[PDB]
């Protein structure tokens, strides 16, 4: 987050938490009361064969 | 021995400069409240 | 036309001309920087076989800005000169020197070299039984030969930057850049 | 965005390349700006319905 003067005063780490998802899905640092849908899970390959 | 890192170690990750918006950035950086050792 | 005030040359004569060459396991490096050679005296079709450009075209090299130039030294056999650029597979490009799939620069050509290797380089990495390459990546620093003229304000001019052209109108800034800091962007991400 | 091109500024695809293989390159940027305002246009004419 930049300001008037182009300096950085926030930042918001994107896999920290669920909250923290939400925030850079909506490209805000407050979020509205709502169900957003922020990414996918699968689970992978345990090995070869 | 161990601490606590709260919102610490971002930089700038380039020279162009950018007023009043969100931009993003994929770079490498510190994690938040990760543990970082401490020495005496 | 705006490119900064810097008037020495670049040293071309002396990758081009030192007689001590390197090998291809081990080759030789250096970096170029600060100075405002020419590229078309290597246009004056000298002892140059092959002269083979990847990102941009030789007639044009005349008036771009590089930031740096690695320069590369060694020998080829001689009829392998065509494994020498992307995407190519052999002795050479496998075990020996390899080019990136995504590379931009020139290439100029007119004694033990590694035959057992246990696994395939990475681009630009560094039993044995017995060219020059120039890359750069688009500050100015090292800025072909152009000469600059006068700054003026306030009616749409073309203008030429360091390389970067456009078009529009200049007036003065308000906006405090910190001293680090050269280009300027939007929400949009424009100039 | 590129599209498949070296650069998504088209003035250092013309500062860069020589005319037999800058048109290659600058096909790949008129294809995808045509299909995005393509899409803009046809989303704008089930709005205004
Ligand atoms: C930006 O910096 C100037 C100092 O030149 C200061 O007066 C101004 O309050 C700063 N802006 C903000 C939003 O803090």
């Amino acid at each position: 987050k930049y300001n008037e003067n182009g300096t950085i005063t926030d930042a918001v780490d994107c896999a920290l938490d669920p909250l923290s998802e939400t925030k850079c899905t909506l490209k805000s640092f407050t979020v509205e009361k709502g169900i957003y849908q922020t990414s996918n899970f699968r689970v992978q390959p345990t090995e070869s064969i | 021995a161990y601490t606590n890192s709260f919102t610490r170690g971002v930089y700038y990750p380039d020279k162009v400069f950018r007023s009043s918006v969100l931009h993003s950035t994929q770079d490498l950086f510190l994690p938040f409240f990760s543990n970082v050792t401490w020495f005496h | 036309v705006r490119f900064p005030n810097i008037t020495n040359l670049c040293p071309f004569g002396e990758v081009f001309n030192a007689t001590r060459f390197a090998s291809v396991y081990a080759w030789n490096r250096k970096r170029i920087s600060n100075c405002v050679a020419d590229y078309s005296v290597l246009y004056n079709s000298a002892s140059f076989s092959t002269f083979k450009c990847y990102g941009v075209s030789p007639t044009k090299l005349n008036d771009l800005c590089f930031t740096n130039v690695y320069a590369d030294s060694f020998v080829i056999r001689g009829d392998e000169v065509r494994q020498i650029a992307p995407g190519q597979t052999g002795k050479i490009a496998d075990y020996n020197y390899k080019l990136p799939d995504d590379f931009t620069g020139c290439v100029i050509a007119w004694y033990l070299y590694r035959l057992f290797r246990k696994s395939n380089l990475k681009p630009f990495e560094r039993p044995l039984q017995s060219v020059v390459v120039l890359s750069f990546e688009l500050p100015a620093t090292v800025c072909g030969p152009k000469k600059s003229t006068n700054l003026v304000k306030n009616k749409c001019v073309n203008f030429n930057f360091n390389g970067l052209t456009g078009t529009g109108v200049l007036t003065e800034s308000n906006k405090k850049f910190l001293p680090f800091q050269q280009f300027g962007r939007d929400i949009a991400d424009t100039t | 965005s590129n599209f498949g091109a070296i650069s998504s500024v088209l003035n250092d695809i013309l500062s860069r390349l020589d005319p037999p293989e800058a048109e290659v390159q600058i096909d790949r940027l008129i294809t995808g700006r045509l299909q995005s305002l393509q899409t803009y246009v046809t989303q704008q004419l089930i709005r205004a319905a």
